[PDB]
RNA sequence: AGGAUAGUGGCCUACCAUGGUUUCAACGGGUAACGGGGAAUAAGGGUUCGAUUCCGGAGAGGGAGCCUGAGAAACGGCUACCACAUCCAAGGAAGGCAGCAGGCGCGCAAAUUACCCAAUCCCGACACGGGGAGGUAGUGACAAUAAAUAACGAUACAGGUUGUAAUUGGAAUGAGUACAAUGUAAAUACCUUAACGAGGAACAAUUGGAGGGCAAGUCUGGUGCCAGCAG
């Protein structure tokens, strides 16, 4: 159970591509402060205080 | 069209044979006012002629319309030739440009003239002698 | 050579760049007048620290040092001027209380959508930009422009824009063709 | 008390002591023992240049188990031989015998970093390009 | 006491005396030491930096010796030696970029063999000439200032009076280009500006992170103490 210099980048060079999915452009900017500013302190989500910033989808 | 123009901080000048005021001019409309324009209009405002009127250094303000320069009315003409630089002249089309090589060459041409003693004919003679 | 010139930087990040709470508070701060990063809040909150500094400065002295009755009512005269404090707080102990949305409701962007020039403060810096906003008779494209008591009143519209009596600009130009 | 003098024509006294403890401080010792310039083997730049001149496997220290990739390399300025880890996932295969290596100190002003040890430099570019470069295809390896 | 110097002085000479400095650190050694005005940090007290825009000193490959001159032990002056380096018809002759630009080398580490005396100012017999001093442009993400990369409507939505939704339109404009004038010694650029100049407004922002310190996932696939991460 040794690695070796014969291994170097096995898990990179086996990794399986995949390709970035096309996606719009985000504002730059004062747009984007607009937008941060929207989510957090506009449309607020809050529950008995559990405001999850990257909540998983489920 | 429309153009104003008017004179602020004005010194009279008899050392110089001149006047000296800074130009303010109100030009909406209109991109800038020409300096011969310029130079035409004030000519015509105190009844001096053009070739006795000096404008430079103008610089339009922000976003547009006041523009501000410097003028000089000299009392006469030859006061004009006699107390104005060259370039300004040459602008003017009273005075023609100098005629000269680059400044490089002028230099070389210089140091190759401190290698002689004497005359360019002696040293001519001299090479051809020395050669054939 | 020729003498050097000055120079000097406006603005200091927070010593801790990661506390909740006033990353919050810069958020809301920059929605409610719609600036473009955080370094904005950083430079007002410089002029602010070094404002009430100066101030804590003169107030150590006695009310009748010269150097409080010189430099304090200075202070005062050149906030009073610009509409950080109005007619009745010309004390220095009103100096104190100033807080950033002090400085951030005297900027052009918030007067522009305060007076009614647009409707967003964000659409306000927008015209802001585009050279649509006159001071006096002078065009202003700084929205950080702060106006003074005696400036609110001529806030208006450039002669030559669209919105305050110009031509059309190249959409409409175009778009007018058929 | 107090086991310093107090004597108001004591100064002396005072700042020799001073002086002589400062000596116990490590960093102005180092500074004016001047090791950097005698002892270091950047000779205190930040950064060094040197030939590669073999390729070596470092076992991880406990309680990992790995085998960290790095370089022997024979720097410029003065000839000494050096241990640069070359950072990324497959970055070794962009670096080779005689390759010419950009070095970089390693995080800790002349320490080991994590379970790596006894290397103190990590490599930064090979054959005039960064690796991280490299690493993203960014560039090219020139040839 | 004399000599020498522009002049004082062991500065040097003759004669004479035995003095001078030192733990309150002399003398010697090191400095990857030119000094200061200053810089960063900064409760106070401190710590560290200052080759470098100004002031003072020193040098012109290394030493030494001089001419001229009011002023130099001058090096874009001379003489000699050492070391470098050039031409040659082999007898001989010519050198000093730590001035500007440029090359080689060195290295982690630093720009054009450009334009000009218009400005600052200096020099001369001089109102006129000269000045890589200086200024102008080129290169330039050292550092610093300001400041775009979008803004607003209506339909269907929706919410509990608008805080929230896709698809429906019309404007706004500066980046860029270019008459023109201006700017300039002549230019270039800025600033003003005619004609152009936006739907994927593809005219598309990146750099680092997402266990804790420390802001932000136990979502999906790969690997299986390997590969790699990790101050
Ligand atoms: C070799 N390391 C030396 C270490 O030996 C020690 O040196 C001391 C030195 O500081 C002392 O010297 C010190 O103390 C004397 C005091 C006694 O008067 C002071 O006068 C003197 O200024 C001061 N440097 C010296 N007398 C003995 C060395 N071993 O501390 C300095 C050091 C460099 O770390």
């Amino acid at each position: 159970v040794h690695g070796s210099l014969a291994r170097a980048g096995k898990v990179k060079s086996q990794t399986p591509k995949v390709e970035k999915q096309e996606k719009p452009k985000k504002p730059q900017g004062r747009a984007y402060m607009r937008l941060l500013y929207t989510r957090r302190f506009v449309n607020v989500t809050l529950t008995n205080g559990k405001r999850k910033m990257n909540p998983s989808p489920a | 069209d429309a153009v104003t123009i008017r004179t602020r901080k004005v010194i009279s000048n008899p050392l110089l044979a001149r006047r000296q005021f800074v130009i303010d001019v109100l030009h909406p409309n209109r991109a800038n006012v020409s300096k011969d324009e310029l130079r035409e209009k004030l000519a015509e405002i105190y009844k001096a002629e053009k070739d006795a009127v000096s404008v430079f250094g103008f610089r339009t303000q922000f976003g547009g319309g006041k523009s501000t320069g410097f003028g000089l009315i000299y009392q006469s003409v030859a006061d004009a030739k006699r107390f104005e630089p060259a370039y300004r002249l040459v602008r003017y089309g009273l005075a023609e440009k100098v005629e000269k090589a680059s400044r490089q060459q002028r230099k070389q041409k210089k140091n190759r003239d401190k290698k002689i003693f004497g005359t360019q004919r002696r040293a001519q003679k001299r090479a051809a002698r020395r050669n054939a | 050579p020729r003498a050097p010139r000055t120079y000097s930087k406006t603005y200091s990040v927070p010593k801790r760049p990661y506390e909740s709470a006033r990353l919050d508070a810069e958020l809301k701060l920059a929605g409610e007048y719609g600036l473009k990063n955080k370094r904005e809040i950083y430079r007002i909150g410089f002029q602010l620290s070094k404002i009430r500094r100066a101030a804590r400065d003169l107030l150590t002295r006695d009310e009748k040092d010269p150097k409080r009755l010189f430099e304090g009512n200075a202070l005062i005269r050149r906030l009073v001027r610009i509409g950080v404090l109005s007619e009745d707080k010309m004390k220095l102990d009103y100096v104190l209380a100033l807080k950033p949305e002090d400085f951030l409701e005297r900027r052009l962007q918030t007067q522009v959508f305060k007076l009614g020039l647009a409707r967003s403060i964000h659409h306000a810096r927008v015209l802001i930009t585009q050279r649509h906003i006159a001071v006096g008779k002078q065009i202003v494209n700084i929205p950080s422009f702060t106006v003074r008591l005696d400036s609110q009143k001529h806030i208006d519209f450039a002669h030559n824009s669209p919105y305050g009596g110009g031509r059309a600009g190249r959409v409409k130009r175009k778009n007018q063709g058929k | 008390g107090k086991g310093k003098p107090r004597g108001l024509n004591s100064a002396r006294k005072l700042r020799v002591h001073r002086r002589n403890n400062r000596w116990a401080d490590q960093a102005y010792k180092a500074r004016l023992l001047g090791t950097a310039f005698k002892s270091s083997p950047f000779g205190g730049s930040s950064h060094a240049k040197g030939i590669v001149l073999e390729k070596i496997g470092i076992e991880s220290k406990q309680p990992n188990s790995a085998i960290r990739k790095c370089v022997r390399v024979q720097l410029i300025k003065n000839g000494k031989k050096v241990t640069a880890f070359v950072p990324n996932d497959g970055c070794l295969n962009f670096v080779d015998e005689n390759d010419e290596v950009l070095l970089a100190g390693f995080g800790r002003r002349g320490k080991a970093k994590g379970d790596i040890p006894g290397v103190r430099f990590k490599v930064v570019k090979v054959s005039g390009v960064s690796l991280l470069a490299l690493w993203k295809e960014k560039k090219e390896k020139p040839r």
